[PDB]
DNA sequence: ACCGCTGCAAGGAATAGGATACTTGCGGGCTAATGGCGGCGAATACCC
């Protein structure tokens, strides 16, 4: 037995109450399952609608749809995106007769009127094979549409009907179709010829949807022009809407000139309701309809101006509120509401008590106390309602801590007397149904506290005798503490005006005689001195603003790059790359695992990848393209080819999150091949790191993903064969080639979105390959983009346009010090938005709370820094508002334009500008570039805009962007090949292993050969070879005097270099392996077979514990105030001189 | 002197007020004669005579439209802001233009 | 009576916090015109 009867009458209301969160969804699931007929739920707003749109399907099985509302604002200047229109009418086609099903419409839509049904039942046809309809019925429907019976159809406006077979040749298409009606049913959809009468295609459901919701042809145009000349006045203007439509073309908001395209009164969509339909209500209409109508009118006379595009009165484009509440007496209606109505007929309150305080915290010792004390005393069944599948396991071990067993059921009716079940769905809040003692508990019913912590306020607890108890007899010159600032000298009471309010204040003098006048009212912040040093008291300076401390004077060039870059490049160009092997059918079975079809450009990109992989050369390919164009599966097909040749694929990304999606992608795609794939980041524990990286040497993990943790000078791949690097424009140069330093002829493949200028230029100059991609598989949107001045009502209407769509807004400010103020600055600007705060510098738990609550639509607008640039999901976010687009890099401008979108919904993007002459010229060039290119495939040419405004950086150094007056590329190539044949001239050991076999001698001191001393980088390179390959002090001194011979004196960087090499000699002579030094001291780490006198080292420790501590067996931390680096050198020199005098 | 309104109280109240001698600008000083010594050179600002802000009625004396028609016009000229003009069409109209 | 079980002491272990040093971007501070006439295209509006 159910609980309540239903409204089945012309205009009866059914009041239902006691309703907490998400109970209404399973109630209307009950409604649909108990009523043979449609259920249309009226929503109070888009958000709840969309929220309820996945709620209801959680609880039942019937087909559930929204009506696609026009996405725009009332009287906006935007088309409603025809595709949506194509969805809109389609539902509206079947809306007259739809027997079972649930439609959610909002009051925004339900107050809107629709097409007069003449156009729809005439100038459109969707028809599916399971439609039991006869022959003469469709014959007279074609007759009522106005079509002609020709039995050999060739013309628009024709149909045939002979025997059982019916044919049609429409307004829409150039083809006739054969119907073949049988047993009062449709039984063929045969695309037959215009003349030859044989079928092209067997269809089940024919979809001839009109290109618009409104008539578009000529007779419609003169009818429209008749209406416009009747209503408005036509002015001579080549942009006025009358002439614009008279030319046949269309403006953006043209649909809001609805009724002139019919010359009939427009139905309020009530005409489209079925015979006995059941309307169910949520919240109330009696509130939201009023303020929507008020907004509607206020917007109408807000734009009841501007003879360029005048508007119709809203009485035609909408119902009035009273008109609604009249037509709401035409249907049996249900009103669900969140309180207890007392008692009457057509009214019931059903036990839906809100859940008790069930919450988790790490502060209590056993976190699940409320649940562990609730579940044994809850007599009824318990349901767990996890949203996600993997999050199910997040509950799986979690209730295993309280040892409580979830069973996976599908139906809420599956509850027993007392049993614990998990439900996969989309709920947000739980409840107890005390009718059957059922309990539903959402995941979000666990983490109720999104709370911060307070601080400071120390002297407010200091209520001691020094507070003077507000004596008010204090003398002048008394040193007085004021707890926010410090101590001043009290200098009397003074009257001051304060903006129409005179007042009396206590003038107090701080340092630099800055006065401070606290009111006499709040006298309790003021305390007498406690130190007893009234004539020796200090003075605080007020404000404590020590920003001045940002002046100047930091040096650089502690380590040269150019020689080492030339070295690794020469080493690459010397050895030969690996010729990979390709298997047709083995690669084809991997292609079979791809559940999609390659776009042809994607295929030839993949083909160019493989037909470069399998070569004796070394791969170096840019696979540049726009985001979301299918880059990853190219790397999939590359890696598979690589991994079957047993080559230990290494994956690099510059964040933890991208590694996290990549782990899923790699593992899910490689679901059938004997390959072990793992990841590493800071999120992995050390005990997992210490086995993963060790096992990398062993090598059964073949695919390894990670952040910079790979490039940490400890990871040793046993046979590296493939480097794949993602999201390029990071990584400097050193991190980019630090991996290639391990293996000279490794193959490198670099994915990107918009390449940095340096790697763009080096690719376009023939040094690296380039393979551009375009043409995304799904028809994505070029999310219209604007660059406008800052304007309080422009941002307001943008926010409103997004929120009455129903999604969320990324509003980015990118300054954390004032984002709190900017939050309320936006918040009273748009009082009906819900604003939370998120940035990268929070306590790393509230951030995740904010992003997950964002992910569960608990609020609308997020104020943020560029943390969102890490590329999170949630495509419901559909509008970026960059408040100060003056100071933002153009590549990540494109990246942030990629953040919105991800949907069939038309995303938007407003780029607020300051005043144009205020900004930098370079900013203007950037903004003109981004305003020029709004397409797909335009990411790359936008990187060609990134280059050639900043200068592609130096080809043989760091600093990827910059003019810099670099090494010329022709000279670059010459120096490169000179290094090449000088390198292969006599098999010269790579410099990188001369790094490795060298003892760690780091001293945080600039040690290099400067460019003025040696311009030729080959010569400096071979000198580096000769110094690090020198094994006698005699040869070091000979090299040194040869340097002096060649170039005059010896500068300090050269001298320091040479004596560090001297130190390396005795370091490797004794076994002193790891030596770090700094200003403060440093660490001497010996070998396990070391030449340390142990008793004498203990003697060092016990004569100066302040300057010798063994922290570890061979780790000697020495603490020395090594202010002068010369003293540092001589300290370490004489120290190892002591140690060799004690060497054993 | 900075005033801070305390947020908890209603609109217009005083949390605290501070004050200090801020320095801004180095204005030149006239000497005892008339000279401003700017960069070791010795400049003098001359008094400018300009058309006084107010409202003036004028007419181009039949130099336009050749009918012998004089075209009266009115100007409201602020000391700071936007101008305002009325004038006459030869067809005996009044026409306003701004800036 | 004596293991069997529990509650507390400890000790190590793991993890937040707050340092440091590295990358991208880019700007901010900072040294290093409303006193005129004429021609012509645009842009008319204007009568046909
Ligand atoms: N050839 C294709 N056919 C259909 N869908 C594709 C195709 N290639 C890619 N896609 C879709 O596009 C997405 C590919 O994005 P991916 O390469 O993983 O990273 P990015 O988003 O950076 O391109 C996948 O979700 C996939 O469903």
């Amino acid at each position: 037995q159910y609980r309540y009867t239903l409204p089945v009458k012309a205009g009866e209301q059914r009041l239902l109450g006691e309703l907490t969160g998400a109970a209404c969804a399973t109630l209307v699931a009950e409604i649909a399952e108990r009523h043979a007929g449609p259920v249309v739920l009226i929503a109070p707003d888009m958000q709840n609608a969309l929220r309820l749109h996945d709620e209801i399907s959680q609880f039942t099985d019937q087909m559930v749809m929204n009506l696609a509302d026009w996405e725009t604002l009332p009287y906006d200047s935007f088309s409603p995106h025809q595709d949506i229109i194509s969805s809109r009418l389609s539902t509206l086609y079947q809306l007259p007769t739809m027997q079972r099903g649930v439609l959610i419409v909002p009051v925004n839509t339900l107050m809107q009127r629709v097409c007069p049904h003449s156009f729809l039942h005439g100038h459109a046809l969707v028809m599916k094979k399971g439609q039991r309809l006869s022959r003469d019925a469709l014959r007279t429907q074609l007759d009522s549409a106005g079509y002609r019976h020709v039995d050999q159809v060739m013309e628009h406006g024709e149909y045939a009907t002979r025997g059982a077979l019916l044919d049609l040749f429409p307004m829409g298409s150039e083809l006739p179709y054969r119907l073949d009606f049988f047993d009062d049913e449709i039984d063929s959809l045969r695309v037959f010829d215009v003349d030859s009468q044989r079928t092209l295609e067997e269809v089940e459901a024919i979809n001839l949807l009109p290109a618009h919701e409104f008539p578009t042809d000529k007779a419609a145009i003169e009818l429209f022009r008749s209406q416009w000349r009747d209503t408005f006045e036509v002015k001579r203007d080549p942009e006025h809407i009358y002439q614009q439509v008279s030319k046949g073309t269309l403006p953006a908001g043209i649909e809001y000139w609805q009724p002139l395209f019919f010359s009939e009164p427009l139905p309020p969509l009530f005409s489209y309701f079925p015979a006995n339909t059941l309307l169910v209500n949520t919240g109330d209409l009696e509130t939201s309809a009023e303020r929507f109508q008020a907004d509607t009118l206020a917007r109408f006379e807000n734009r009841g101006v501007d003879p360029m595009r005048p508007l119709l009165p809203p009485q035609s484009l909408w119902l009035r509120v009273d008109e609604l509440f009249s037509e709401l007496k035409n249907w049996p209606r249900v009103q669900l509401k969140t309180e207890h109505l007392p008692t009457k007929a057509a009214n019931a309150n059903l036990g839906f008590q809100k859940l008790p305080d069930l919450a988790v915290q790490a502060q209590q010792k056993a976190p699940l106390d409320a649940l562990r004390k609730f579940l044994e005393t809850f007599d009824g069944p318990v349901v767990f309602s996890v949203e996600s599948e993997g999050r199910r396991e997040a509950l799986g071990e979690l209730l295993a801590r309280i040892k409580i067993a979830p069973q996976r059921i599908m139906r809420l009716d599956e509850a027993s007397d007392r049993g614990r079940y998990l439900m996969i769905g989309a709920a947000e809040h739980g409840f107890v149904d005390t009718v059957r003692n059922l309990a539903l508990i959402c995941e979000s019913d666990l983490l109720g506290e999104r709370v911060a912590r307070r601080r400071q306020d120390s002297r407010r607890t200091i209520n001691p005798d020094t507070l003077i108890r507000n004596l008010a007899e204090l003398h002048i010159g008394q040193p007085v503490v004021h707890l926010e600032h410090g101590v001043g000298r009290y200098a009397g009471m003074t009257t001051l005006e304060a903006g129409g309010i005179t007042g009396e204040y206590l003038m107090l003098t701080y340092a630099n005689d800055a006065k401070l006048y606290v009111p006499v009212s709040s006298l309790h912040l003021i305390s007498r001195y406690a130190g007893g040093a009234e004539e020796n008291a200090p003075l605080h300076k007020l404000g404590g603003d020590a920003w001045s401390r940002a002046r100047q004077k930091a040096a650089e060039k502690v380590r040269d790059v150019a020689a080492e870059l030339l070295d690794i490049y020469a080493q690459r160009a010397a050895k030969e790359g690996f010729a990979f092997k390709h298997d047709r059918e083995q690669y084809q079975l991997f292609c079979d695992s791809f559940p999609f079809e390659t776009t042809p450009d994607q295929a030839q990109a993949i083909n160019a990848v493989l037909s470069d992989m399998c070569q004796p050369l070394a791969m170096d390919r840019l696979v540049c393209g726009d985001v979301g164009f299918g880059k990853t599966e190219v790397a999939m097909r590359a890696a598979f080819l690589a991994v079957d040749n047993h080559k230990q694929v290494a994956v690099l990304v510059p964040t933890t999150l991208l590694a996290q999606q990549h782990y899923d992608n790699f593992r899910d795609r490689f679901a059938n091949w004997p390959v072990r794939i793992e990841m590493i980041s800071r999120f992995r524990s050390a005990k997992e790191q210490t086995q993963i990286l060790a096992e990398v040497a062993e090598g059964k993990i073949d695919i390894l993903i990670g952040t910079h943790k790979l490039l940490q000078s400890d990871v040793k791949f046993k046979d590296l064969g493939l480097l794949i690097v993602d999201e390029e424009h990071r990584f400097g140069v050193r991190h980019k080639e630090r991996i290639k330093a391990m293996r000279a002829n490794v193959d490198i493949l670099t994915l990107t979105a918009t390449p940095i200028p340096r790697t763009l230029n080096m690719a376009m100059s023939g040094m690296r390959d380039l393979s551009i991609i375009a043409t995304p598989p799904a028809r994505r949107l070029a999310v219209k983009t604007f660059v406008r001045e800052y304007d309080s009502m422009v941002v307001r209407e943008a926010i409103l346009r997004e929120i009455l769509r129903g999604g969320q807004v990324y509003y980015l400010y990118n300054d954390v010090e004032n984002i709190q103020k900017a939050a309320e600055r936006l918040a009273e600007l748009v009082p009906e938005a819900r604003i939370a705060i998120g940035h990268g510098q929070m306590r790393e738990r509230e951030l995740e709370r904010v992003m997950n609550d964002f992910h569960h639509q608990r609020f609308n607008v997020l104020v943020c820094t560029t943390i969102i640039e890490t590329g999170i999901d949630i495509p419901t976010a559909n509008t970026i508002i960059i408040e100060r687009a003056d100071h933002f890099g153009l590549a990540q401008l494109h990246q942030l334009r990629g953040r919105v979108g991800r949907s069939h919904h038309q995303a938007y993007a407003w780029l607020l500008t300051p005043h144009p002459k205020a900004m930098t010229t370079d900013a203007q060039k950037r903004l003109e570039a981004i305003a020029s290119l709004e397409d797909l495939g335009a990411g790359f040419a936008l990187a060609t805009h990134d280059l050639e405004i900043r200068g592609a950086g130096e080809l043989l150094g760091e600093e990827q962007s910059g003019s810099m007056e670099t090494i010329g590329f022709s000279l670059y190539m010459e120096l490169l090949e000179n290094a090449v044949d000088a390198l292969k001239a006599g098999r010269e050991p790579s410099l990188e292993d001369l790094t490795s076999q060298q003892t760690e001698v780091e001293l945080r001191m600039p040690s290099l050969l400067p460019d003025d001393f040696i311009p030729d980088v080959n010569t400096r390179l071979s000198f580096y070879k000769r110094i690090a390959s020198a094994k006698t002090e005699n040869e070091l001194e000979e090299i040194k005097v040869e340097l002096i011979d060649r170039f005059g004196l010896l500068p300090d960087p050269a001298r320091t270099l040479l004596d560090i090499a001297r130190l390396r000699q005795q370091a490797q002579k004794l076994g002193i392996r790891k030596l770090e030094g700094n200003e403060k001291g440093g660490v001497i780490e010996f070998a396990e077979k070391n030449h340390v006198n142990p008793a004498w080292l203990i003697g060092l420790l016990q004569k100066q514990p302040q300057h010798y501590r063994l922290d570890g067996p061979t780790r000697l931390k020495f603490i020395q105030d090594l202010s002068e680096r010369k003293t540092r050198i001589e300290w370490v020199r004489q120290f190892m001189r002591e140690l060799e005098e004690n060497a054993i | 002197r900075l005033v801070i309104y305390e947020r908890e109280a209603p609109e217009g109240t005083v949390k605290d007020i501070k004050e200090q001698e801020v320095y801004m600008g180095e204005i030149p000083l006239m000497t005892d004669n008339g000279t401003f010594v700017i960069n070791g050179t010795e400049r003098v600002i001359v008094s400018q005579l300009h058309r006084s802000p107010g409202v003036f009625f004028d007419s181009d004396k039949g130099k336009t439209h050749s009918s012998g028609k004089v075209l009266y016009n009115a100007r409201i000229i602020p000391y700071r802001g936007s101008w305002l003009d009325f004038e006459f069409d030869p067809k005996d109209n009044l026409f306003v233009r701004i800036d």
